């Protein structure tokens, strides 16, 4: 079990540590989050108490580095920093550790939430959707559009989400313009999945990697890119049978621990009425279409 | 954006446009089996691709064999034309091809911009107008071509015939679609109204008859009396 600390808490903030979150008060005793679950990717995210603008945050995996938050006074954020010295790293988090100074990763026994939303999210994933190479951890925040959202501005700060078009010419193969456009299994299936992503481990990790930053930052781009992986599928009449039963699992957990009040702004109507009662696999997908219509009756 | 009333010149502007009308690709008899069952037969249709500055229509007729062993035909019919339209810009040269293609129905839309990939400076656009090119059926000359069509065709008519030597190209517009408007509420007295008079008649180049600048006049107003007194007769009025 795994320890992100903190040197101080200046200023009054709520920290989410994955789907948990807690208040803290400003100069508060606070010194970090113990008891990290070690094998999964996790965020740790921030929104100020007295400028709820901009959620920011950071992906990481403690198998990776020594990480620790600091607050910066001159660009007023808490920051993701990596601790070289080993040594040092283990002794201030015994002495923070000793003196109750932490959060305890807050997980249930029977809970595997986390899990089952981060099941193909990879660290080094993240980091090529998110670049910034000098740094093991992946800043991300409510702010940062992705590379489709710029071709419709600084490239540096962006999301590079694979840019899923459906009247592309990727997405439409000469000659089959009706059938690619009605079916899109080609372009699922030969160009996304053969050609870019290589096996639908990598597709779900990006559709689950932009569904989280989608709940956790109100990050818009991202929740158009959740949304545009899962029509790819829905409207695709030729998927692998493990997928589909795989995408079940996915989206029920993630409908499931999606904020009953958020969900005006993180669900489109459209895709979600036509993936779940008008597409290729409108009956596929038994588990997500229960949930929603059990906890979202309104959306549809 | 959409094509309305308030844009409305930009149809006589020198940027070449077509409008595309798809309502009469795909067309059926509805008739009873001997079952007693319902069954459709399709017969010969066409594609209306009209420029309307210069009255150029290109008349692509669309023969029966097409939907042949195919599902979803009122479906297929949107992707066939947006099919031919592509294929006639592309055999277009350059400097002929449009800037513009107006759709008169919006199910159009999707369809041939996914054709016209190809073409991204090529803008696809709906229109709000109501546009009676669906009466083009009721032009006699039209009708015949499509269907004595034993094979896939395109015909080529100037829609104006002659009218733009002595009007320009947007009255010459208002008179075309005040006719196909005729047409289209009462077929029978509208070519009453054209032919009435033997005196007058339709060049073996032409599609109307060769009426005179006065006799235009007299025509166009028995054709709005019988929008008016068709509209009447609907409603009551
Ligand atoms: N701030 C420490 C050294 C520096 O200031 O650069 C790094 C550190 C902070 C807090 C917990 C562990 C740890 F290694
Ligand atoms: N002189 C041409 C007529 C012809 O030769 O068929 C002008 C024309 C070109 C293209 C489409 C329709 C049309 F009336």
């Amino acid at each position: 079990m795994n320890t992100v600390p903190f040197t101080s808490a200046p200023i009054e903030v709520t920290i989410g540590i994955d789907q948990y979150s807690f208040n803290v008060k400003e100069n508060q005793p606070f010194h970090g989050i113990k008891d990290i679950p070690i094998g999964h990717v996790h965020v740790i995210h921030f929104q100020h108490a007295d400028n709820s603008s901009m959620r920011y945050g950071y992906w990481f995996d403690c198998r990776m580095g020594n990480f620790y938050i600091q607050y910066d006074p001159k660009d007023g954020l808490y920051k993701m920093m990596e601790e070289r010295d080993g040594a040092k790293f283990e002794n201030i988090v015994h002495n923070f550790k000793e003196r109750q100074m932490m959060v305890s990763y807050p997980k249930i026994d029977e809970d595997d939430t986390w899990y089952n939303l981060t099941e193909f999210v990879q660290m080094d994933k993240i980091r090529k959707i998110v670049r910034k190479d000098e740094n093991q951890f992946s800043y991300v925040d409510s702010s940062m559009t992705t590379v489709q959202e710029n071709e419709l501005s600084d490239p540096a700060h962006s999301l590079n989400y694979t840019v899923i078009n459906f009247k592309s010419r990727e997405a439409i193969r000469p000659g089959h313009e009706m059938e690619d456009f009605l079916d899109k299994s080609y372009y699922l299936n030969t160009v996304m999945l053969q050609g870019i992503f290589k096996n639908s481990s990598n597709y779900f990790g990006e559709l689950q990697f932009a569904f989280l930053n989608a709940m956790f930052f109100g990050n818009y781009g991202s929740s158009l890119q959740w949304h545009a992986m899962i029509e790819l599928i829905c409207s695709s009449a030729t998927v692998p049978k493990h997928m589909l039963d795989k995408l079940d699992e996915i989206l029920y957990y993630q409908i499931k621990t999606l904020p009953e009040q958020y969900s005006d702004i993180l669900l489109n109507e459209r895709v979600w009425n036509i993936c779940l009662y008008s597409s290729f696999q409108k009956n596929s997908l038994h588990n997500t279409e229960k949930i929603m219509e059990n906890k979202y009756p309104e959306l549809l | 954006g959409a094509m309305n009333s308030s844009n409305y010149a930009e149809l006589f502007n020198n940027d070449i446009k077509l409008f595309v009308d798809d309502t009469n690709v795909y067309r059926v008899t509805v008739h009873k089996t001997f079952e007693g069952n319902v069954a459709t037969k399709a017969i010969n249709g066409c594609i209306f691709t009209l420029n309307p500055k210069t009255g150029h229509l290109f008349l692509k007729i669309i023969h029966t064999s097409v939907w042949a062993g195919q599902k979803r035909l009122s479906q297929l019919a949107k992707w066939k034309t947006a099919e031919e339209v592509s294929a006639l810009v592309r055999s277009l040269p350059k400097e002929e091809q449009p800037k513009q293609i107006i759709v008169t129905r919006k199910a159009m839309l999707d369809p041939l911009e996914v054709h016209m990939l190809d073409f991204p400076n090529i803008a696809i656009r709906p229109t709000e107008l109501r546009l009676p090119f669906s009466a083009a059926m009721s032009i006699d000359k039209l009708s015949d071509v499509v269907m004595k069509a034993t094979e896939p065709q395109m015909v080529l008519f100037n829609i104006y015939d002659d009218w733009l030597d002595r009007i320009s190209s947007y009255t010459a517009f208002s008179r075309l679609t005040l006719l196909l408007r005729a047409l289209k509420t009462n077929e029978e007295s509208a070519k009453m109204i054209l032919l009435s008079d033997p005196t007058i008649t339709i060049k073996s180049y032409h599609l109307w008859p060769s009426f005179t600048d006065e006799q235009w006049i007299t025509i166009e107003s028995q054709m709005r009396d019988l929008i008016l007194t068709e509209y009447g007769r609907k409603y009551n009025v």
